[PDB]
């Protein structure tokens, strides 16, 4: 019933402006509070600012202070977050929040949206080469490096979404060059080696690169 | 700020088990203090507020008790469904702070890593890099160290690492390990090996290839 | 319980520890 959806967000250069929005449904919005969130990849959570249910009392973490503007719209259920000058301080997933406030209790965040991607870097869309990983007793590895893209995510499948078990798609790491790469292995037999054609499908939609790569 | 500090970070338990996560405050915050539980490629959902009150929907083997600076989440009888990453936070004060983490990870059978390592493509080669892949598969505990080898030299800090989850199937998890070089530092060296260590393994196994 | 109460929205501040 209740439903939080966030969107905005993608890639900007540092010093750019971003807008997020958040569109609620289910409840009486202007009766709440609400409040952005941040998860930078690999780490933990940060409070970026909330917002009395009125608009009329904003509050913010130190670092976001006059770069970051919170604001909501009480007559089209949507909550906002305009971001100035960003920074790659602030690269990470941003959720909005539905934030009652009782007196002796404080603000709890009680239903959460799904969360929306923003990345700040001087690197543009790129997108990935997909290269093979072939070998060089039973059981063989193979798999697809995914590499030099920007910004994430992608997406793989192997044979078309034919092929599941034993799979395992890494998360990206972010190189020396300012790009990110990542690897997914399938195991297989080592009898239907050169047998049986293995296939990674790579997406990345940033870029419009969607990619068939034959490994063996 | 109000600093928050977990304990412990990992925690490693198994279905039916009692486990306490604790959750610190740098100065008092009476019982002002939240519980999120999140899962992997999810959002966070609260558990508990106010130190101790139940979310609707929350089982009542989630138990919470605090005031001041010390905080204590006990999980009674561990289920599946509860393997996940836990943090508190504090309402005191602004900025509304967080502990960083406690990931509660599923105790199975230890399970040693099968290792696959794969050369540069020449279709990378082309290209002017050189990427080489270290594959730690289907293994427990997380702890494992990959140590790479060109020609004899020990390698450290030149490779990245990455984790997967914990595996829905059967709790293990999976590692890559990707040592990359220039297309000319590659063609200097030959012996390319991955040496790997683990609890499941009495002695270091490596899986080497030359080039070509 | 407490998160259901319907109040102006305004975010709440403990007055003493």
């Amino acid at each position: 019933e209740v439903q939080l959806l966030e969107s905005g967000g993608g890639l900007v250069q540092p010093g750019g402006s971003l807008r997020l929005s958040c569109a609620a449904s289910g409840f009486t919005f202007s009766e709440r509070a609400m409040t952005w969130v941040r998860q930078a990849p690999g780490k933990g959570l940060e409070w970026v600012s909330s917002i009395s249910g009125s608009g009329v009392k904003t509050y913010y973490a130190d670092s976001v202070k006059g770069r970051f503007t919170i604001s909501r719209d009480n007559s089209k259920n949507t909550l906002y977050l305009q971001m100035n000058s960003l920074r790659a301080e602030d690269t990470a997933v941003y959720y909005c929040a539905k934030t009652p406030s009782p007196k002796y209790v404080g603000s709890v965040f009680d239903l959460w949206g799904r969360g929306t991607l923003v990345t700040v870097s001087s690197a543009s869309t790129k997108g990935p080469s997909v290269f093979p990983l072939a070998p060089s007793g039973g059981t063989a590895a193979l798999g697809c490096l995914v590499k030099d893209y920007f910004p994430e995510p992608v997406t793989v499948s192997w044979n078309s979404g034919a092929l599941t078990s034993g799979v395992h798609t890494f998360p990206a790491v972010l190189q020396s060059s300012g790009l990110y790469s990542l690897s997914s292995v399938v195991t297989v037999p080592s009898s239907s080696l050169g047998t049986q054609t293995y296939i990674c499908n790579v997406n990345h939609k940033p870029s419009n690169t969607k990619v068939d790569k034959k490994v063996e | 700020d109000i600093q928050m500090t977990q304990s412990p970070s990992s925690l490693s338990a198994s279905v039916g088990d009692r486990v306490t996560i604790t959750c610190r405050a740098s100065q008092s915050i009476s019982s002002y203090l939240n519980w999120y539980q999140q899962k992997p490629g999810k959002a966070p959902k609260l558990l508990i507020y106010a130190a101790s009150s139940l979310q609707s929907g929350v089982p009542s083997r989630f138990s919470g008790s605090g005031s001041g600076t010390d905080f204590t989440l006990t999980i009674s009888s561990l289920q599946p469904e509860d393997f996940a990453t836990y943090y508190c936070q504090q309402s005191y004060s602004t900025p509304y702070t967080f502990g960083q983490g406690t990931k509660l990870e599923i105790k199975r059978t230890v399970a040693a890593p099968s290792v696959f390592i794969f050369p540069p493509s020449d279709e990378q080669l082309k290209s002017g890099t050189a990427s080489v892949v270290c594959l730690l598969n289907n293994f427990y505990p997380r702890e494992a160290k990959v140590q790479w080898k060109v020609d004899n030299a020990l390698q450290s800090g030149n490779s990245q690492e990455s984790v997967t989850e914990q595996d829905s199937k059967d709790s293990t998890y999976s590692l890559s390990s990707t040592l990359t070089l220039s297309k000319a530092d590659y063609e200097k060296h030959k012996v390319y090996a991955c040496e790997v260590t683990h609890q499941g393994l009495s002695s270091p196994v490596t899986k080497s290839f030359n080039r070509g | 319980d407490p998160l259901d109460h319907r109040d102006a929205g305004d975010l709440w501040f403990p007055g003493e520890s």
